[PDB]
């Protein structure tokens, strides 16, 4: 089992379609009902779902936000009743220091949701947290939240996919929010970086798609965990296999782009997965590990002669310190198989530390003339000083030297 | 539940939200009785039945303006109380609107907007309408501010002020008002947007083909402008941008707060046509120095923060597209401790076509609140002026003998050099 | 069973009555001459057919008043009998109206009320309507109070007096009046509902938009009260309040009882159209010193005990958020020994509104009767207007040659300096 | 059997929609008749009604009431021929005194009454009181018959469901009535606490609704007594397992809140009944006794599985010189089975006593200045001495030191 932590605009998105998807995949009807012919279902549902003495599934999924638009929005969707109202959660009334002083002042509800969906389920695995790190909803309020989490249950994982600011577009606060989320998420999450630059620029080459496509990356990722198998038969199976990531997905085709039925092996996909394009995140940089999780018709010996034939033609790079993983998986037998066999790739590579290292030159490039510090005097936690900001610096350049 | 209350001072701020008003019933389905034949909640309420009253109030010091609100089509939507009236005007005196005769309007204005605070479960903040160059535009309005900064010390305090024009001007005394004004509430307000009408004639010539505008398209535009702004509290988007958002994002320093609004579909019907408008195109149009609605050349100065609030049907690929292209230009420059200097907001309600204005039916718009040191520049125009003005001593015993002092007019001069000083500093690179 | 008579005293007290008879006969559905086109057995006596008598005196001594009740609308509504007048009036007078005119008089009036207790089987108590600066409204009211409590000494007496004014004033001797009713209707009363005319006028300009209102309106306001008072015994509620309720709860000392009534919905129509009144709403309104029916600040003292009367669609979950929101209020202040200071009683009738009336159609409506310490400074008022003229003698020859004594002076004078000694007293937080 | 003595407007209400909800839950027509389809029934009614030579059924309760209003409306509902009209009393004409004195003064016709309605049953188990401390009708009359009926009837049980005043909303003379209907439930009341503040937090998070919730949790109390089954066949199995109390009940959902069919186990309830927030009624203070009665499907190795699990969990707090219960009952066949299973709960805990200590506190800011004394001198009780009040105020902190 697992819960879901999504704040802010875009966490409340991201977690509306992501649910999307997975009532489409499970055959789950928008009001919660099951559909007649999905009676006999063999796939798994607590994962995500529990189960309603009405026989409705509801998701263990908490709403939270500081304001209310997307949220009443939501409400008014199709999919509005699915939700558990009990859980959502809504402030009555931009900046990282108002978020988490909110935070300390609605500790006790938030956590008392917490609990009640936690004592719900026996064999919680971990936690999933859905939020952006430039707005100052979901930077402040997932900091104080993490915090409060790794202190409260010492024993569950934490994964998070975390949306970048965009930098080729020029939040003008962004760095100061990014900075401390960024200390936070190196000082207590357990584990998916994501960026609006290559996203959309990968989109093209509105909200409602770019979320469609994260939705697909998560589902995707959670599919074997959602699917029981042979292997890889639980989330921390796959963070000890891996251990901050990136992901590309390859059937990445418009509703529109079905035309091109392109004979799709496994060997095509696998190698797809590599090309920098295709990573959805925009010094010789090279890997620290990848996995590839496979979906659809798959015969082990194209899966070895694949590997074998990238192996020998080096398309890749690893750590000259240390000594990848192909996973397979079954598709839902609900949604239509257009792809004859598809490929998910998430994978740990050092480049990643540029980005960091952008933010940081944005940081440094505003701290030394102090601007927009004013509205972060006013809370209480930078009232006197600032030293939360130095040593959130200094952790993400110890990283940065560490990478 | 996100209700915010809109104040309208003076002849400029009530015809202004005439024009708003308007603007909002229209998008809304308001009929002007207030009966239809939710969205409409952060700026109507609902009492029982149909009638959805203005969440707002016009209060003037003369009936003249708030009477023709009184008798016009819009007679019966405003609550007969919320449109506050006085008997003698400010007479284009700071010190009457602010001393004398705004201190026997004040208590009544203030008891009126704590009903509608009350009638509100959470409330955003307020706008105020207002011009700088006015009697009671000026005065009242400083006054109105520093008592609601007295009483709502945490509401947000957005104010949309008619800047005075560089050439173009209806009265002989506006730079006092102007500096005063700027004194007072520069003390006691989160941001202001700025607008100038020789910048919106420029605007309805070019554009529009207007060779004879009146106030009334210039308030057309001021309406489209503030709906625009306030597209996210009442509709539903993908980027969704609040008020606390517009202070946190456009106001580096708490006196550098002065921020220039622009609109960028500004055509015919004809032109737009002949046009294929698109994000992209709307977006370069805002960050034209000719389409500015403050008569400010930007390339004189440095951007320090953009907030682009595109409505209708928009694509958060393009933005982000037309968003790099405004950044790879070279006129475009930023100040160097703003790497990020884009808030974007992404509304799905396209904006709404007044009948009988001249703005074109568009599928897209974009309003763009600009905060630039290009307006210290006006800073020293009103400044030079005022000095001008107060060596002479002219018109001073006006002020003076209606409750003011000299040293007030010195104080005000200091604390717009002083304001003028911080717009140098923050202009210049760090080094 | 729960029987209760009204006397009416004066042309105040007739003209009044006038009001509530008329209110009552609208509520029950009972037509104006009796019959009907239980709830109607506390006011009104059945007998045999669908007539239907008010258990009501009418007693003046001056047939004008009488006379225009005997004539009019009502004329076949009232018991001739029970319609008591005399042939000269007090003259403002209160030795006359005590003394020497009243005592020719009082015989009949107590005949009469001894017929109507005799009709009743439960006698809940008397509301005596009357005036406090008139002649008969002081020296006839208090010697009926005297008489009635030495014939029903445990019955309640509940009047409604109309207290002088603190500014405007129709009558020259009204000073003297009022201490002298007060001295000896408080050596024998339960609790006094005061009014005020000055304030009524206000509140009529304010919130009715009434620029000439008359006595009529004046009087349909404090029928309306009347009814809120007595809707519990009327009509069937949640929360039921009988008049020793009031008694009880509004009274901490023999001497502290004069209560101040207040009615929150007081609306026209078209702003009652504009607002959404709700229980929040219209308890802040009674709690808004300017809505006040009695011209004295609650500011300037503390609340000892407040009666919130509540009728209509109203909630008791959303009673106590109000009076809990009030609680928390810091401009009401309560004194240190009253923890509890809240009698509430709720009534499913909601308010009628008089045909020709004011006051619009609302679905839910409160009286607010407050015992608190602001009495004290327009007993003050009253007593220092009474010791100049005293101290000039003005006037008194007019009282010492009508049966009293200025003996009779100096008491009440002293029995007003005590009163006001316990309200200073009562007001001191305990330590 | 049982006998209600129900007093003042609130205990007038609350009778009439406790006989609302007891017919509704045993197919009893308005009027008395009884439906066909219950013609069969097995559910006993003599614990709550009797038999008529006419077939229709006759409540075992009475009346009374200073006034005639709340009473005259009863009477004009569409229950009202259900009532008898002989057991009904009205006084042919708001203190504690006066109510008094009047009970002293109408001794006679009232236990003419409760004498003839006692006759009537062979095996009276206890009393059933409601009424409100505050008013002047209920405190003063509710007195009165506690003293001479615990001096009448020495071998029967006395229950009460008093309700108390509320406290952050600001009756004037309240701590009086209060603190006397506090020393006859002392010295003479066998075993419910009710107050409007925490009922309508309740309620909210007109009286018809709050008493329509009150009448829920009475009945639900009185379930497995109506309701034969194994254990817990008597009142005083009941009072035994405990012994002042407080409630909550899980199910209390709008009529409109039934889209939500969540899937409620016994777990779960049993879980909600344990928060402060549930709690009706608004120094590491613990619990004395706990009991949670369960309608509906219910396993008993569930039973044992939820309460090893809050055991282990800590949830709760005892206390440490002395060494829960859960019982299970059966809906009636007859009101829809919206919820799954269902819980409420009944407890005592220390923590209640802070209840007296603010009403003390109240008393005592009053008695120090003689406020609101003069009514009560009236009456012959209070004629010669307030002694009365004294006593009763020793009694209270003697209570209260007790706890």
């Amino acid at each position: 089992e697992i819960i879901t932590l999504q704040l802010g605009q875009c966490g409340n998105q991201i977690g509306f379609e992501f649910w999307k998807q997975l009532c489409a995949e499970h055959g789950i009807s928008p009001e919660g009902i099951v559909e007649e012919f999905a009676t006999e279902g063999t796939d798994r549902k607590d994962v995500f779902f529990y189960q309603a003495d009405d026989e409705h599934y509801i998701p263990r999924a908490v709403l939270l936000d500081l304001e209310p638009r997307v949220i009443h929005s939501i409400l008014n969707s199709p999919y509005a009743k699915l939700y558990n109202p009990e859980n959502i959660y809504l402030s009555e009334h931009n900046n990282w220091a108002s978020g988490f002083s909110q935070g300390e002042k609605i500790h006790e509800d938030i956590f008392d949701i917490i609990d009640r969906e936690a004592d719900g389920s026996d064999s919680l695995e971990g936690f999933v947290l859905c939020h952006s790190i430039a707005g100052g909803t979901g930077s402040g309020l997932g900091s104080y939240l993490l915090e409060r989490l790794n202190d409260r249950y010492p024993k569950k994982l934490v994964q998070t996919y975390s949306v970048f600011p965009n930098q080729d577009e020029m939040v003008v606060v962004q760095p100061y929010n990014s900075l401390l989320t960024l200390k936070r998420l190196t000082q207590n999450a357990d584990c998916v970086v994501l960026d609006n630059t290559a996203l959309n620029r990968i989109a093209t080459d509105s909200f409602s798609q770019i979320n469609q496509l994260v939705s697909t990356i998560m589902s995707a990722s959670t599919t074997t965990l959602r699917y029981p198998g042979y292997m890889n038969n639980d989330l921390i199976g796959l963070i000890a296999s891996l251990i901050f990531l990136m992901t590309g997905y390859t059937p990445l085709t418009t509703d529109q782009s079905v035309a091109s039925v392109r004979k799709t092996t496994v060997l095509d996909v696998m190698r797809r997965l590599l090309q920098p394009k295709n990573v959805m995140v925009s010094t010789n940089h090279c890997y620290i590990a990848i996995l590839n999780i496979i979906q659809g018709e798959v015969d082990p010996t194209q899966v070895h002669k694949s590997l074998q034939r990238i192996r020998e033609r080096k398309l890749a790079n690893f750590i000259p310190w240390g000594p990848i993983q192909v996973a397979l998986s079954r598709k839902s037998p609900y949604l239509p198989s257009a792809h004859r066999v598809s490929g998910l790739m998430m994978a740990n590579h050092t480049s990643i530390s540029s980005l960091f290292e952008r933010t940081c030159r944005q940081y440094d490039k505003l701290r030394k003339r102090e601007a927009f510090l004013e509205q972060f005097r006013k809370e209480d936690m930078f009232k006197d000083n600032f030293d939360e900001m130095d040593t959130s610096r200094e952790i993400v350049q110890q990283l940065i030297d560490e990478y | 539940m996100r209700e915010c209350i809109s104040i309208h001072v003076g002849q400029a701020g009530v015809q202004i939200g005439n024009a708003c008003w308007e603007l909002y019933c229209l998008e809304h389905g308001i009929q002007p009785d207030g009966q239809m034949p939710d969205s409409f909640n952060t700026f109507f309420s609902e009492t029982g039945a149909g009638k959805h009253v203005p969440r707002a109030v016009f209060v003037d010091l003369e009936p003249t303006v708030i009477d023709e609100v009184r008798t016009g089509t819009y007679r019966q939507l405003f609550h007969p109380e919320q449109l506050i009236t006085g008997k003698e005007d400010a007479a284009n005196n700071y010190a009457r609107g602010h001393y004398t005769i705004g201190k026997e309007i004040i208590d009544l204005v203030l008891d009126r907007i704590r009903k509608l605070a009350d009638q509100c479960t959470g409330l955003q903040g307020f706008l105020v309408f207002h011009s700088f160059g006015g009697g009671t535009g000026s005065g009242f309005t400083s006054l109105l501010m520093e008592r609601l900064s007295v009483d709502y010390g945490k509401k947000s305090k957005l104010e949309f002020s008619i800047y005075p024009a560089p050439q173009v001007s209806t009265a002989v005394v506006e730079p006092y008002n102007s500096i005063l004004t700027t004194h007072t509430t520069l003390e006691h307000s989160d941001c202001a947007f700025m607008v100038d009408n020789e910048a919106i004639y420029d605007i309805c010539r070019r554009n529009l083909d207007i060779e004879r505008p009146t106030y009334t398209n210039l308030n057309r535009l001021i309406s489209q402008i503030v709906s625009s702004i306030t597209a996210s509290l009442r509709f539903d988007g993908a980027l969704n941008v609040d008020l606390t958002d517009f202070q946190t994002n456009l106001v580096p320093y708490p006196r550098i707060h002065f921020p220039l609004a622009t609109y960028a579909p500004v055509i015919s019907a004809e032109k737009a046509y002949h046009e294929q408008l698109s994000v992209a195109e709307i977006t370069n149009a805002c960050f034209e120095p000719a389409n500015q609605m403050v008569k400010c050349d930007p390339r004189h100065g440095k951007y320090m923060a953009c907030c682009l609030l595109y409505r209708g049907d928009v694509v958060p690929k393009d933005v982000n597209a037309a968003i790099a292209t405004i950044k790879t230009k070279r006129s475009i420059q930023f100040v160097d401790w703003c790497p990020t200097g884009f808030k974007v907001g992404i509304n799905y309600q396209p904006p709404t076509v007044v009948p009988g204005g001249d703005l074109a039916k568009v599928q897209r718009a974009v309003c763009m609140l600009s905060n630039t040191t290009a307006i210290a520049e006006a800073w020293a125009r009103l400044d030079h002026k005022f000095d001008l003005m107060y060596a002479k001593r002219a018109f001073v015993h006006w002020y003076v003998g209606e409750g003011m002092e000299e040293g007030e007019f010195s104080e005000a001069r200091e604390d717009m050099a002083a304001l003028e000083k911080d717009y140098e500093e923050v202009g210049v690179d760090s080094v």
